[PDB]
Order: structure tokens, then C-alpha cells, then sequence
């Protein structure tokens, strides 16, 4: 899934 | 996952020299990367975050750029301490995958190996064992391809091999192979062989004796 | 500064459970967005990324060890713990914990990202080695053969690391090359140490051999062969 400060 | 491919995986360079690595990704990454660089003994050290920022205390010549799926680190002017593995990671996905490292180690002319084969010793038999040992010695470039042949039956997962550190007055490796056998099955056959590729080798070189032939 | 170390124990064997813990200092784990993350590399391999913590408390692993990788932080003592169950030998490596940075504030208003894109700080690493084995000391066995000719000795089953080899006490040094130990299936190590002379040379060839952790200390002279 996505990297937390990604988004 | 996604992959994470640098290349090349290794590169021979000189001091002064102008190199760039890159890290293909299989899917965008947006800018999230970093590279480091890692000394042999050491842990990784920050060179470049997020894609092309320059991290706080790294020297100038160490540079970033790209994004997406594409990316690359040059080192403009190559210093004596840039003579080592290089990693990029990815942090947009998890997991936050490292690339396979690229190896920067000092040029020279290419040096073919010089190959030596050793039986096992008759002490060791003694003991139920046998070791049969290869020796390639001072060589360049570090690829090289040792492959065992028995009675010419093509050897596996019976040989383990170790690649010394680039000699600091060299700039060769030498590589160590052991091929090991239960007495028993040693003594079932005669030819043991010792094959070698290198890019000095205009073909294969091959070393090799016939057990007990005295 | 920040400044982060890993201990935990160098020997474990397999089935077992390792616990590492990361201790650190220069920032805490309650400042935000800050993450502690973990990382391994087996001898002569790749980095391979293991778990990260960060201090809202999320957690994260790699999926390949997801089921056996538990990490957790102890904010109070600045710790950041990593256990891992059922090791295996292909476990042993050198394993690193790193500090990421949370994002940049401004009067307390997140407003770069961009400094979380990367493992900023490392700690030294600390070598963890899988292994039922029990100390043991190596058994020595000699090598005998642009005309250079070779020899040395085969420095076998022995555990743990590390073993000492010089030749002719300490006076031969050029042409010497002692590799690498490679960790057998067994769960022992074995290196070999060999030399270069011209052929002519064929003056006394002995290699000194020590492993201290087992006391064994063994002078092998190395000759030609055929009597």
C-alpha cells in the first residue's frame, strides 16, 4: 500500500 | 512488490572521473527516493533525499535527479572515498524496497586469473571429508564464473566461494571455491575439475586432476 | 545530533527469538511525524528493508516477515524493540535501525514532505549470527600445488568467528591472501588462506592458525608433496 506521507 | 533495479550493478572508475548510477522503478515513485553510500565496515550514509535534495553535510559533488520511475546519482569529480556500494530506496510504497547496489571500485587493465586446483588433503579424507579447492588469483574485472565438473558431470549446491576485498596496491580480487564431498562419493570418481570464465580468458580455462593418480 | 545504536545477542539459534533493540538519542519518538525504522543486510548481500515505528504509533513490516517481525516503542526510554521469532540461518546478518524525519513544520503547520524521503541517520549496525552450533575449534588442512605456484591451508570447521591466519609467523605477507569465512550448511565457518611465490622458491611455507574463542592455536607447514 501507499507510504504514510504520501497520499 | 515493486522492484527496484539499479544499474549497472558494477563499475570500475578512477579518481577524478564522472560516474552516474541509476535506479529504475516498476511502478512511479513519485520523488520519493533516497541514495546512499556505503563504505565497506560502515552503515549507509545519506547522500540524496527525495529524489534530488542534497542532504545537510554532503559534499557538492553528489547529485540527484529525475522522478516517476527513473532515476540517477552522479558524482561529478570521483574521490578515494567514493570507492564503494551504492544504494537507492524507495519510500512512496511498502514496503520502503532498497535497489541491488552498485559496486564503484578502481579501474585497472584487465588481469585474467591465474587458476590453481587443490585435491583434498589425505588427512582430511581420513576424517570422512573431502575439499576440493579452486583458486583464481588476481584478477579484473571482480565477475568471474567457477563451475565444477566431475567425471564431467556438471556440479551444484556442493560448492560455496568467497571474493577477497580489491587490493589496495592491485586494484585485482581473488576468488575462493570449495567444492565438498562425503569421502565416499569422492572416491566414486576420478576427474575433478575446475572451470573458469573471466573476461581475460579468451575462452575457459580449466584446471584439473584425476583422484589418486600418483 | 542524533545518534542511534543497536545491541542485542551476536549468537542465536534457529527456532529461537531475537530481540534487537535500538536505543537512541537527539530526538524522541513523541516529536511528530518521526519514525525509527529497521533494516538488514546478510554478509555480502543487499539492504533489505524489515519494519518501521513511528510516533503516532503506526506500524509497518515487510510482508515476507510480516508473521514473524513484532516492532514496538518505548518512547520514556527512547527504544525502539524488534523481535523476531522462528530465525533461521538465513537470518544471520548485520541489522541496522535509522531515524526518518517527520514532515517540516512552520509555527506547528506541516509544510515540506519532502525530508521524509529518505533514512536520514544510521546506527552502526550489530552482526547477528544463526547457528546451532557450540564453539568449536577448526581442523587445519594444507593446499599444495606469471609462473607463480601456489599454496596454503584450508582453514575448516570452526565456530564462531573469528579466526587469525598469518604465514611464517607474521614474515610472509606479499602475496597472501586470506578469504572471507563462508558459514557452511552445517553451521560452521570455513575459510581458506593461500599464497603466490615465484615457482622457484618451493624456502619454508607455514601458516600460523588461531581461533581464540576455542583456544586452538596450530602451525601447519605446507610443502610440495610427493614425499
Amino acid at each position: 500500500e501507499l507510504d504514510k506521507w504520501a497520499g | 512488490a515493486l522492484q527496484l533495479t539499479q544499474s549497472p550493478s558494477s563499475l570500475s572508475a578512477s579518481v577524478g572521473d564522472r560516474i552516474t548510477i541509476t535506479c529504475r522503478a516498476s511502478q512511479g515513485v513519485t520523488s520519493a527516493l533516497a541514495w546512499y553510500r556505503q563504505k565497506p565496515g560502515s552503515p549507509p550514509q545519506l547522500l540524496i533525499y527525495d529524489a534530488s535534495s542534497l542532504e545537510s553535510g554532503v559534499p557538492s559533488r553528489f547529485s540527484g535527479s529525475g522522478s516517476g520511475t527513473e532515476f540517477t546519482l552522479t558524482i561529478s569529480t570521483l574521490r578515494p572515498e567514493d570507492f564503494a556500494t551504492y544504494y537507492c530506496q524507495q519510500l512512496h510504497f511498502y514496503p520502503h524496497t532498497f535497489g541491488g547496489g552498485t559496486r564503484v571500485d578502481v579501474r585497472r587493465t584487465v588481469a585474467a586469473p591465474s587458476v590453481f586446483i587443490f585435491p583434498p588433503s589425505d588427512e582430511q579424507l581420513k576424517s570422512g571429508t573431502a575439499s576440493v579447492v579452486c583458486l583464481l588469483n588476481n584478477f579484473y574485472p571482480r565477475e568471474a564464473k567457477v563451475q565444477w565438473k566431475v567425471d564431467n558431470a556438471l556440479q551444484s549446491g556442493n560448492s560455496q566461494e568467497s571474493v577477497t576485498e580489491q587490493d589496495s596496491k592491485d586494484s585485482t580480487y581473488s576468488l575462493s571455491s570449495t567444492l565438498t564431498l562425503s569421502k565416499a562419493d569422492y572416491e566414486k570418481h576420478k576427474v575433478y575439475e575446475c572451470e573458469v570464465t573471466h573476461q581475460g580468458l579468451s575462452s575457459p580455462v580449466t584446471k584439473s586432476f584425476n583422484r589418486g593418480e600418483c | 545530533r542524533i545518534t542511534l545504536k543497536e545491541s542485542g545477542p551476536p549468537l542465536v539459534k534457529p527456532t529461537q527469538t531475537l530481540t534487537l533493540t535500538c536505543s537512541f538519542s537527539g530526538f524522541s519518538l513523541s516529536d511528530f511525524g518521526v519514525g525509527v525504522g529497521w533494516i538488514r543486510q546478510p554478509p555480502g548481500k543487499a539492504l533489505e528493508w524489515l519494519a518501521i515505528i513511528y510516533s503516532d504509533d503506526d506500524k509497518r513490516y515487510s510482508p515476507s516477515l510480516n508473521t514473524r517481525l513484532t516492532i514496538t516503542k518505548d518512547t520514556s526510554k527512547n527504544q525502539v524493540v524488534l523481535v523476531m521469532t522462528r530465525v533461521s540461518p538465513v537470518d544471520t546478518a548485520t541489522y541496522f535501525c535509522a531515524h526518518r524525519r517527520g514532515p517540516t513544520t512552520l509555527f506547528g503547520v506541516p509544510i515540506a514532505r519532502g525530508p521524509v524521503n529518505a533514512m536520514d541517520v544510521w546506527g552502526q549496525g550489530i552482526t547477528v549470527t544463526i547457528s546451532s552450533t557450540s564453539t568449536k575449534g577448526p581442523s587445519v588442512f594444507p593446499l599444495a600445488p606469471g609462473a607463480a605456484a601456489a599454496l596454503g591451508c584450508l582453514v575448516k570447521d570452526y565456530f564462531p568467528e573469528p579466526v587469525t591466519v598469518s604465514w611464517n609467523s607474521g614474515a610472509l605477507t606479499s602475496g597472501v591472501h586470506t578469504f572471507p569465512a563462508v558459514l557452511q550448511s552445517s553451521g560452521l565457518y570455513s575459510l581458506s588462506s593461500v599464497v603466490t611465490v615465484p615457482s622457484s622458491s618451493l624456502q619454508t611455507y607455514t601458516c600460523n592458525v588461531n581461533h581464540k574463542p576455542s583456544n586452538t592455536k596450530v602451525d601447519k607447514r605446507v610443502e610440495p608433496k610427493s614425499c
